[PDB]
């Protein structure tokens, strides 16, 4: 499969997650995205990359793909309550985009 | 010839934006007024307007090429290249997709015949998902041509190639805005409805559509200006337009008892004079007369 | 006014029997020269005979009150009580079915609205399988107002009853007979189209079903008397017949070039005059249009 | 599950078969069928009890019912090629009847 990620994550009010969306060699030189809401391919991206390594953050969500071992690792700094809910993996194509949803959680400190 | 109109209940119309029987007459301040629809949309000369088809079975649907591959972790994926619904050949023009393409948003469930090379099955009827707008990461350009859809499923579900017509089964997340027609970019369109004069508001032929909803049982309404009856009448007609709108009157057929007055405008729509309110769908429309664009109508 | 009909192409037309677009206009001697189809059936005066509905979105559909059920070795079991498609009361009268009820045998998947209980879901469409006919173990009753339709499960769906509106996705062998309309008793109907002169056979507009078949891949053809745009145009326009029938042709409007005469009978049917043995098919982008009155012994040019 | 039976079963030719179609217990005063046939419900019924443990021969298909163990054997003679396909055990009842599919595999006798 294209890219995979945890199928739930938590954190806490005020803090941070990380999620780990590994993907295949052949997607290395595509852009990666941290995409949110339903229906899945109308939801709102919150960060994305050049297809570089460079660190990208957005909406106070950041990106950074690590093209030796092929994975993209985001971060969702400053969580609020409402941030709870449906994200997904991405990787940006002409088409059909490879996804994977990841269920987040959150909680008080 | 004077311009008249079908003698048709609405309760026994067709909608002309989602293919349903019309359920609903109505008028509501609180919505947007001066809606984009690309279907339903005629001038009283019979010109067609937007993507407006002539048949009701052209609302809501498309005609297209299809071809099918499996893509792991997404599933089937099928990249239908349009076609006019009646076979002739789709050129990009002065409209937004092809006749009778969905003019609004949302993820659409759609029913396709497909042909299976499996043994023991050869012909079924497989349910597809397509992405509609407002905004994708699915780069739909039905302007151009081509929408993509798939189904989500684990292998292949061993599909033949070949050319479909496409029918709409359910809509999940609605919203009554304009699709991706374009990858983002514009294409031309026909004008938002409008305008009214102070105190008229848009009257709303409604039905509601199949819908997936995981917490919500409420019915998701879709309106239209004029019925898809109103739509092939004006369309086979073809009457001369003589001032800027006509006068209409809505009675009861059985007791003769007036409804409403309302102003039917050239452009296609109809403007009632309100300060919702829902009304009877056992009416008849009546042409009166040819009005100025001015003319005041009496409040309902 | 003397009669008229809607300047539209049958390419552009809705079929009658089945919700889909008009795709073939053809004449078939091989095959039965009086069906007894109750849809896409108007006189020329405006009368809608058997089951015929004004909207092309009511054919081959019905609404209910559904009551759902889980039976173990069946699954979900709905059983519909049919009313009139715009909320009106069904009362079997002088028609086979509630307007708009399937005409066709086969067996039929459905659509319709469910909600369900199960925590997590509220509103799904639910594909159901009803058997229409010719005869069933079902004891399907249109003609009464109830029939029923079940939906493969391990498990109960867990649905609310409720009112709903079903349209067709599929058929499953499908035989052009009307289906059992009261549990094998007999039902009021329009009677079989017809009848013709020595040497006319009926013109057919023709569309294809979306279909289930493990076998043959060619399209399944179901064939109407007329589209519903001309049902429509003779109920709303109501007009007075003069005479038997009526003149009509067939002509290319960019061309000009007269493709056939025909005779629209007062009853709802059109006749072409052809000797041939096979099938012959006309091309969907003409115009028909009304000459004049004719008697019906009117000896027509043969195609 | 109301009523089952053997998912396939061959015989050959000019030779018998036989089908058990084993049902539970609230079903014994139902009259029970030997279907043929797609679509499912509207299927030929070859044979047909009456409710009862009486034996029923149609014109080469018999069934009887036996209500204490609740199984009701259907029995196929002079099998041809031809009657091979798609049968059904029933159980007839107002509305959706309980049905199990049989798929009935004929063939020539080895030579
Ligand atoms: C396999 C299907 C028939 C089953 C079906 O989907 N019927 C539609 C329905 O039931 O609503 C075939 C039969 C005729 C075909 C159509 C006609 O041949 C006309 C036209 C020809 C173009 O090349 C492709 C689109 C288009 C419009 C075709 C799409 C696929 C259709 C509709
Ligand atoms: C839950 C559904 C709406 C979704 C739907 O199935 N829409 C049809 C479609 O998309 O084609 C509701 C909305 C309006 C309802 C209909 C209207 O209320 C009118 C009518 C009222 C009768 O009591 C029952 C039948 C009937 C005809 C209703 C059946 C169920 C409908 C159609
Ligand atoms: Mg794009
Ligand atoms: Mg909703
Ligand atoms: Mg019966
Ligand atoms: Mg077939
Ligand atoms: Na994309
Ligand atoms: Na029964």
């Amino acid at each position: 499969d294209p890219v995979t990620g945890p199928e739930e994550v938590s954190g806490q009010e005020q803090g941070s997650l990380t999620v780990q969306c590994r993907y295949t060699s052949g997607w290395k030189d595509y852009k990666k995205y941290w995409c949110q809401g339903v229906p899945q391919r109308s939801c709102k991206t919150l960060v994305e990359t050049d297809a570089s390594e460079q660190l990208v953050k957005k909406n106070r969500v950041s990106i950074r793909d690590n093209q030796r071992d092929f994975i993209f690792t985001v971060t969702m700094e400053d969580l609020r309550m409402s941030d709870a809910g449906i994200y997904w993996c991405g990787i940006t194509k002409g088409g059909l985009d490879p996804m994977f949803k990841v269920t987040v959680n959150i909680g008080p400190v | 010839r004077m311009v008249d109109l079908p003698v048709i209940q609405p309760r026994l119309c067709t909608h002309a934006r989602w293919p349903a029987p019309v359920y609903g007459l109505l008028v509501d301040p609180s919505l947007p007024s001066n809606p984009q629809w690309q279907n339903g949309r005629v001038h009283v000369d019979g010109t067609l307007l937007g993507t407006t088809p002539i048949s009701g079975s052209w609302v809501s649907c498309f005609a297209a090429e299809a071809a099918y591959k499996f893509q792991s972790g997404t599933g089937e994926v099928a990249t239908f290249t349009l076609i006019e619904q009646d076979g002739s050949a789709y050129v990009p023009g002065d409209r937004a997709a092809p006749l009778g393409y969905p003019d609004f948003s949302g993820q659409l469930e759609i029913e396709v015949q497909t042909e299976t090379t499996k043994t023991g099955d050869k012909l079924k009827v497989t349910t597809f998902e397509m992405i509609l707008g407002p905004t994708t990461n699915a780069d739909q350009a039905p302007y151009q041509g081509r929408v993509f859809a798939s189904v989500t499923a684990a292998a292949s579900l061993d599909l033949v190639d070949g050319r479909v017509r496409a029918v709409p089964r359910s809509i999940y997340g609605f919203q009554d805005t304009i699709p991706e027609y374009n990858d983002g970019l514009l294409v031309p369109l026909a004008p938002p409805i409008g305008p009214f004069l102070p105190g008229e508001v848009l009257l709303r032929f409604r039905t509601y559509m199949r819908q997936i909803d995981t917490a919500d049982a409420a019915a998701e309404a879709i309106d239209c200006a004029l019925p898809q009856e109103f739509v092939s009448w004006f369309a086979s007609n073809a009457f001369t337009v003589q001032s800027e709108a006509l006068l209409l009157r809505y009675r009861n057929t059985l007791t003769g008892q007036l409804l409403f007055e309302c102003k039917l405008y050239n452009e296609g729509y109809i403007a009632l004079s309100y300060s919702p309110l829902t009304f009877p769908t056992d009416g008849i429309f009546e042409v009166v007369s040819w009005v100025p664009r001015l003319y005041q109508l009496a409040s309902v």
